[PDB]
């Protein structure tokens, strides 16, 4: 049982490691350029929002698994 | 500070050709690719998005995949050269270039596309070898509509029929076809002129009667 919790817990950390990598492309522009053109800004946030909403959907389905496995080990013990 | 210069605000382009519209900007000894952003667009269609030394394909509009490309080697000379391949009528309009290097600025460029009757296909056949009557043909693709004037080597007008339809390979190009059926002999020269309006363009092919 305890390895199944361990396999999901370090899969949610990976995805929270994936969520941070989605705003990464913008931060690497503010690092390098001092004036961001509006069309180039206007599109990047839309990709950064297309991922983050998609990645936040995934975390819902993973954080729900742990609660199910926590409930299972409460019926058992 | 930073200024973007356009060597020519207007580009007149022929149909089915290449095109290299240029935006300039100041550069000092070498380039700092990290701090450079180049962006081309027309009618709010993303064409080029050059960031961190590489074009961002995921944003480039679909109808430009494999026909739009920015020339990296020119950037070291302070020249953001957008290149389009096989220019069409749909490429006409107003183009914007936006460059960010230290400071920033944008400039507009206008593109107008000729659809001329440059390529003229000619065919000579022998209707009756007895009477030596031939069938001369000329056809070309252009826009707008054109008429064909059959003139001799003596600059005299002969009558023919002109069938004018729409192109299949392309969208609205008019396919103009004219035919001559005149009794003529070997080595006799003829001309088929393609006169169209807006603006006045005359294009003429030369058909010489062969032997036997």
């Amino acid at each position: 049982h305890m390895s199944t919790l361990k396999e999901v817990q370090d899969n949610i950390t990976l995805h929270e490691q994936r969520l941070v990598t989605c705003r990464k492309p913008l931060k690497e522009i503010e690092r390098a350029v001092e004036f961001v053109p509006v069309p180039v800004l206007k599109n990047i946030l839309q990709r950064e929002r297309a991922c983050v909403s998609a990645l936040e959907t995934k975390l819902g389905e993973l954080k729900r698994e742990l609660a199910d496995l926590i409930a299972a080990q409460k019926l058992a013990g | 500070a930073f200024t973007v210069t356009v060597p020519k605000d207007l580009y007149v382009v022929e149909y089915g050709s290449n095109m290299t519209i240029e935006c300039k900007f100041p550069v000092e000894k070498q380039l700092d690719l990290a701090a450079l952003i180049v962006y081309w667009e027309m009618e709010d269609k993303n064409i080029i998005q050059f960031v961190h030394g590489e074009e961002d394909l995921k944003v480039q509009h679909s109808s430009y995949r494999q026909r739009a490309r920015l020339l990296k080697d020119q950037l070291s000379l302070g020249n953001a050269a957008l290149q389009i391949t096989d220019v069409k009528l749909q490429d006409a309009g107003v183009y914007r270039c936006m460059i960010s290097y230290g400071g920033a600025d944008y400039k507009r460029i206008t593109v107008k596309v000729n659809a001329p009757y440059n390529k003229i296909n000619q065919r000579i056949l022998v209707v009756d070898p007895v009477t030596s009557e031939h069938e001369l043909t000329c056809q070309a693709e252009g826009y707008p509509k054109a008429e064909v004037i059959w003139t001799s080597s003596d600059h005299q007008v002969l009558s023919g029929k002109t069938t004018t339809t729409n192109s299949k390979r392309e969208e609205k190009l008019f396919n103009v076809t004219s035919t001559l059926r005149i009794n003529t002999t070997t080595n006799e020269i003829f001309y088929c002129t393609f006169r169209r309006l807006d603006p006045e363009e005359n294009h003429t092919a030369e058909l010489v009667i062969p032997e036997l």
